[PDB]
């Protein structure tokens, strides 16, 4: 076998000549670029989200949704106003969404 | 360069947006509008 | 015409209802799928106009629609309700449905079993956007709904959560289906034992029946198959000399290479459009399923539903929500009538020339005596002016029997 | 039958669908809504109608004092339905469409 | 502000509602339909790929969905209830 | 041409099948809440 | 309901306390079957 094919006809791996080593071909990192904006009327400040991209390709924050720059990650949670994905919503601050205020009912 | 030019009723180009200048201008080019409302917008794709 | 059947007992059954609420938020690209890394191919694609822009817009719409579906189905509580630290619920056990501190993902044993029951792409220009609500956050919404139901009944759905004793809440839910509150209080231990047994059987039913989670696995597999066929369609030639774009571009001169590239682009765009249209139809089906799930969460979980079979077979008492991958599982706690006995029944009873009809329930006769009892439970009571009303005479009702009505005022 | 075209027969035949409709009719007439909730609890049809009247906010005595008139109206309506469904073209237009 | 209209009588009406539950389960084979009894058109079709196996799957899904629709609409009863031999329904006539 | 025609027919059938499924879902809900039980929702099971 | 000194009967959706009487309460069985009940006086309107 000279090259390896993954399901649906993809060139997953190939054995190299002169070395016989099998090298896995992972497709080069690609992803859409989303723009977080509060609206030009409110502010011209803008944050950038690289979808499904590790924070290794050109404030920064790495999320399951990808690499987001231009927004500061804040621990405390707020109601979502702009959607980013992976449970995170977003100076521009990026936070984990708060599903609701906590209210324990005094059951008796 | 790709430019989004705003024509007026007279036909003079009163304003322009450079799509490659910065992400906000690229978003303005993607939405085909100078003013964008609050929200997420997918404008282009980054690939190495 | 003169015999009725009334159950002398009841069973508290729990039914599992699995509804898919969302699918993988997949998305493709104009060039990375139809063209690849080719400028000439992209220029030829530009002659076709904004076809791929329409396809991308539609896929973005379906992804946002999946996000909206999950938000509508699960985010039905304004504030997160927390279960009381002590589980003094009058004997009722919810450990199987309440989140457990031991599990890091904070998931009930039923919810954890559901995730472990199902088993689980992005290398050809494809992308799978993560869901806005994570597994833990959907589980937290489900836990909040479960706490609200067990602590406030339906009052938390209506507005502010009103603390309610769970046996008393279940007693009023019994009253809601036409069964008097006393029957639950006299049989609270039996109801709690039946409830716990049914909840325990729910885990056995989910873990011992293959394809029980098939309604969710089916949509997951259909999405996976659609992606697999879409990326297998790149291997198709569509009548071109070769499927690969690079070799045909390299080995063919411009005025015939462009014809071959156009033929491949027509085939690939038709494949992408078919996939997008099929995904839109599947998204419409999932949107309808999510609307049904949201309606079931509002009618069965947030309240008590009097429409039969909407929340499971039997008289619906109440229900529990559980998270599931791209889906929700409803545990419907319903009241099913049990061993029943026939009784000689009469529409009205003639006393002193006056026709008496039951204010609630019906008149029954066990052979020698007549009593008034609720329809859903055999609780015979002596015929009195308190539970019967008088209207007209005994000559109008087709079925009339003679019996004495006891008014407490006379003794 | 044409080239490349076939019509798969429905899994449920019309006769079996009619049997299902007959079973539903028998359950509704004999046990009211009880057969839907669970075991079919037999009930006299006037008593079931009286509880349906109670369900729509009319006391059950109203049907019993008017049982003959109510049965006469019901029979007249059912007979009229057959005439209306037979004399009106496109009444089944939804299926024909 | 002080007047109410109350019905002294009633009419029991019957209304017909017609709802389609299923459609003809039509199946079309791509290889026979677009390429009639010829091999060379089938070889040209194979370059197109999975388009019509996808179409056959879609038609199969429609047929299965129609069967499910009819079963869901009609099979709502676990047991087949049988009408009593005597039609003693208190004067209500169900012969129709 | 023939494959495009077959795809169009399949698409039209899929949309019509979705409409028939919606009608069948409504019919099943009517069978449950009007035939199997009594519905308090107005006009779901006829006028009156 | 019990405000802390006396018991009353009220509608669930509005707090309108009323004295426990035989006309707003119905008797079922005895006190040795119902779990978690308290003792109180049911004022019979006919008695005075
Ligand atoms: C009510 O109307 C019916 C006809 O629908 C009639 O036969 C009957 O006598 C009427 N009853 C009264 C009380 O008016
Ligand atoms: C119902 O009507 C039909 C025809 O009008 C008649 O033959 C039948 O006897 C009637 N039913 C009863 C129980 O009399």
């Amino acid at each position: 076998q000279q090259f390896g094919r993954d399901i649906a006809d993809t060139t997953d791996a190939v054995r190299d000549p002169q070395t016989l080593e099998i090298l896995d071909i992972t497709p080069c990192s690609f992803g859409g670029v989303s723009v977080i904006t509060p609206g030009t009327n409110t502010s011209n400040q803008v944050a950038v989200l690289y979808q499904d991209v590790n924070c290794t390709e050109v404030n920064v924050f790495q999320t399951r949704a990808g690499c987001l720059i231009g927004a500061e990650h804040v621990n405390n949670s707020y109601e979502c106003d702009i959607p980013i994905g992976a449970g995170i919503c977003a100076s521009i601050i990026a936070y984990t969404m708060s599903l609701g205020a906590e209210n324990s009912v005094a059951y008796s | 360069r790709t430019f989004l030019l705003k024509y007026n009723e007279n036909g003079t180009i009163t304003d322009a947006v450079d799509c490659a200048l910065d992400p906000l201008s690229e978003t303005k080019c993607t939405l085909k509008s100078f003013t964008v409302e609050k929200g997420i917008y997918q404008t282009s794709n980054f690939r190495v | 015409n003169n015999s009725i059947a009334i159950p002398t007992n009841f069973t508290i059954s729990v039914t599992t209802e699995i509804l898919p609420v969302s699918m993988t938020k997949t998305s493709v690209d104009c060039t990375m799928y139809i063209c690849g890394d080719s400028t000439e191919c992209s220029n030829l694609l530009l002659q076709y106009g904004s076809f791929c822009t329409q396809l991308n817009r539609a896929l973005t719409g379906i992804a946002v629609e999946q996000d909206k579906n999950t938000q509508e189905v699960f985010a039905q509580v304004k504030q997160i309700y927390k279960t009381p630290p002590i589980k003094d619920f009058g004997g009722f056990n919810f450990s199987q449905i309440l989140p457990d501190p031991s599990k890091p993902s904070k998931r009930s044993p039923i919810e954890d079993l559901l995730f472990n029951k199902v088993t689980l792409q992005k290398f050809n220009g494809l992308t799978v956007l993560p869901p806005l609500l994570t597994d833990e956050m959907i589980a937290q919404y489900t836990s909040a709904l479960l706490a609200g139901t067990i602590t406030s009944g339906w009052t938390f759905g209506a507005g502010p959560a009103l603390q309610i004793p769970f046996p008393m809440q279940m007693a009023y839910r019994f009253n809601g289906i036409g069964v008097t509150q006393n029957v639950l209080y006299e049989n609270q231990k039996l109801i709690a034992n039946q409830f716990n047994s049914a909840i325990g059987k729910i885990q056995d039913s989910l873990s011992s029946t293959p394809s029980a989670l098939g309604k969710l696995q089916d949509v997951v597999n259909q999405n996976a198959q659609a992606l697999n066929t879409l990326v297998k369609q790149l291997s198709s030639n569509f009548g071109a000399i070769s499927s690969v774009l690079n070799d045909i571009l390299s080995r063919l001169d411009p005025p015939e290479a462009e014809v071959q590239i156009d033929r491949l682009i027509t085939g690939r765009l038709q494949s992408l459009q078919t996939y997008v249209t099929q995904q839109l139809i599947r998204a419409a089906e999932i949107r309808a399923s999510a609307n049904l799930a949201a309606t079931k969460m509002s009618e069965c979980v947030l309240g008590q539903s009097k429409r039969v079979d909407f929340c499971g077979k039997g008289y619906h008492l109440m229900s529990f929500p559980q998270s599931a991958p791209h889906g929700v599982v409803f545990l419907h706690v319903t009241y099913v009538p049990a061993q029943e006995k026939n009784f000689t029944t009469a529409p009205a009873i003639c006393h002193d020339g006056k026709a008496h009809f039951p204010r609630e329930g019906v008149f029954v006769s066990n052979g020698t005596h007549w009593f008034v009892t609720q329809r859903n439970f055999y609780e015979p009571q002596i015929i009195t002016t308190d539970n019967t009303f008088v209207s007209g005479n005994c000559d109008v009702v087709i079925g009339i029997v003679n019996n004495t009505v006891y008014d407490p005022l006379q003794p």
